[PDB]
RNA sequence: CGGCACAUGCGAUAUUAGAAUGUGGCGCUCCGCGGUUGGUGAGCAUGCUCGGUCCGUCCGAGAAGCCUUAAAACUGCGACGACACAUUCACCUUGAACCAAGGCGUGUACCG
């Protein structure tokens, strides 16, 4: 059988439920993946200073202490300059020690109180996918000098990484083995000017963050394997908690959303729930994640459950609604009528009114009349954007009685009288655009106008357009 | 539309704000009127007939 | 030669348990106010001048002023609407619901 919920099931019944350790060796692995992120952070200076240029925005009242980070080990803003002080103490004791080991416990210390700040997401992640630009710029230069020698001058790869990985900076790859005299050194001498152009883009991209490429490499497979084993363990407690997403979304059901809906969107509240879970408060994983999930489903029941989309507020307004309907209906007895909720409720009861019209599903144009005949209701809704026929006989004699009696004018007043108006051409002119049609004076425009209503007013040529009028 | 149009500025007659949507007699029957309710909502004015 | 499975036709035409809070910015809202360019169905059934007269009214040609421009559009100031983010409390705790079973045919796939 197909019944694609069955098999949501069975694909993920193979999946065993967590102990209560569990979840924390888990978190603990996450803790794990967010440290070697961190730490591979640490070794980057431009983040570091990218940071710092946006401290100094912070500190030129253009930023705030809630849009750069949040928080510290141990948010007053007489903390965060005294500890940002110490950090520009550090940078400045820091950076200048290259004049190479010397400088490096510096760095780590610079590094460790860097990581002793708690980040917002947005810039953290921020420095993590510029990290991932510029690694694929990197890339994109080392399979550029790969498809252009590899590949089509046949030299192999084994003897590309020889002395290159390895160096990867200077011209002992590169003009050495033009000089060693290699049978496919003679290949390189029409690509020699494209290959040490991307060499130098290479170096290049090393004198923007300091260090080879050696290092930052290493740096970035650091925190790659690092961001791989935190996804890793949250896709692993997901596939656990499964579970609590159905045992949740079973009662949500009847309200309009299918159940795989409503699961998957469980899901996408579980995975958040995921991201933001803390063990160290020492609350179990089901009590912390239950209320995402059950903020995710209603969200998303009341977001896209509705052909009219009616917003959040409205929809918690007609829950209101049915809820305290429900509980006067077995106080009175009859049934509420909104002259009672209006004391009841705190609204003007016209409001009411309306909230009451809004909370109307449509009718299925197919919903059927009644002895389940072919007519359905679709079949008498009748068309009310057409016009009559009998309006266009209309419209063809009047336009065939002002034709006939706009030739019985003059030459000006006719021309002046269907340019003014939208009579069989574009769009109509006022009195200065008909003044530059004519090069005559405005005023007079509105003379020939007046005097040529004055000669349609008259009888003779007022009978056959009043006819149109009907009393 | 255009000489509609025209023909309101030559007469000046105000197209009305209303429409004609009055209740009337089915095509082709008679009789007579032997009963008339008035229903109407609770806060809304009464006419003279109700 | 059996079984399981599926498809497909007909079954008349017609008429009738969430609660609360804050902040932010936005406007394909037609909601008050200001500034800007910028009109039209009024005097004018001749206000004025001239010409024809069937006339003292209608035809043909001119010029001006007063007065209808916030209309149409544009941009800002209020209201509202929608949207985003954040916070506090309370509750909740690991594999659902569902209909329908009474007709006559045609055919296909799989397995034995």
């Amino acid at each position: 059988t197909t019944d694609p919920v069955r098999m949501y099931m069975r694909e993920m019944g193979t999946v065993e439920l967590l102990t209560r350790e569990g979840e924390i060796d888990i978190a603990k692995r996450i803790e794990d993946g967010i440290n070697q992120v961190q730490c591979s952070v640490a070794e980057y200076p431009e983040a570091i200073t990218y940071l710092l240029e946006q401290y100094d925005r912070v500190e030129a009242e253009e930023a705030r202490l809630s849009d750069l980070i949040t928080g510290f080990v141990d948010i007053d803003p007489e903390l965060a300059r005294e500890k940002f002080a110490e950090l520009r103490a550090q940078y400045v004791v820091t950076r200048d020690t290259i004049k190479h080991a010397t400088a490096q416990e510096e760095i780590l210390k610079l590094s460790e109180v860097f990581k002793q700040f708690r980040l917002v997401p947005k810039q953290f992640d921020y420095l993590v996918n510029s990290m991932r630009v510029m690694m694929d710029r990197v890339r994109t230069q080392e399979r550029l000098i790969m498809k252009l020698c590899v590949e089509q001058c046949k030299m192999p790869k084994k003897n590309f990484i020889t002395l290159f990985t390895g160096n990867e900076t200077s011209d002992t790859w590169f003009n050495a083995a033009i000089a060693m005299n290699k049978p496919w050194s003679e290949k390189l001498h029409d690509v020699s000017e494209e290959v040490h152009r991307a060499l130098q883009k290479l170096q290049q991209i090393e004198e923007e963050t300091g260090l080879t490429i050696e290092q930052v490499k290493d740096i970035n497979r650091r925190m790659s394997i690092g961001e791989a084993k935190a996804r890793r363990a949250k896709k692993e407690m997901v596939e656990a908690n499964l579970r609590l997403v159905i045992s949740i979304a079973k009662k949500y059901t009847n309200r309009g959303l299918q159940f795989l809906d409503l699961i998957q969107e469980g899901n996408i509240g579980l995975m958040k729930a995921v991201d933001k879970f803390e063990y160290r408060r020492g609350y179990k994983f089901s009590t912390y994640a239950t209320w995402w999930i059950r903020q995710a489903i209603t969200r998303s029941i009341a977001d896209q459950a509705r052909t009219i989309r009616i917003p959040v507020h409205m929809i918690e307004t007609i829950n209101k609604l049915n809820r305290i309907s429900r509980q006067m209906l077995q106080e009175m007895g009859r049934e509420p009528t909104p002259e009672e909720l209006a004391e009841r409720m705190l609204m003007p009861e016209d409001k009411i009114r309306k909230v009451l019209k809004i909370a109307k599903e449509p009718i299925s144009m197919e919903t059927p009349i009644g002895d389940d005949e072919d007519s359905h209701l679709g079949d008498f809704i009748e068309d009310t954007t057409l016009e009559l026929p009998l309006d266009s006989a209309t419209t063809e004699s009047l336009r065939a009685a002002t034709h006939d009696v706009l030739a019985g004018l003059t030459a000006r007043e006719a021309k002046v009288l269907r340019m003014r108006f939208g009579i069989d051409m574009n769009t109509d002119y006022t009195l200065e655009e008909v003044g530059k049609q004519f090069d005559v004076t405005r005023e007079r425009i509105r003379q020939i106008e007046a005097k040529a209503l004055r000669k349609l007013r008259h009888p003779s040529r007022s009978e056959v357009l009043r006819s149109f009028l009907d009393d | 539309t255009p000489e509609e149009k025209l023909l309101r500025a030559i007469f000046g007659e105000k197209a009305s704000d209303v429409k004609d949507s009055s209740l009337r007699v089915p095509n082709g029957v008679s009789g007579t009127v032997i009963d008339v309710q008035v229903f109407t909502r609770d806060g809304v004015e009464k006419d003279k007939r109700a």
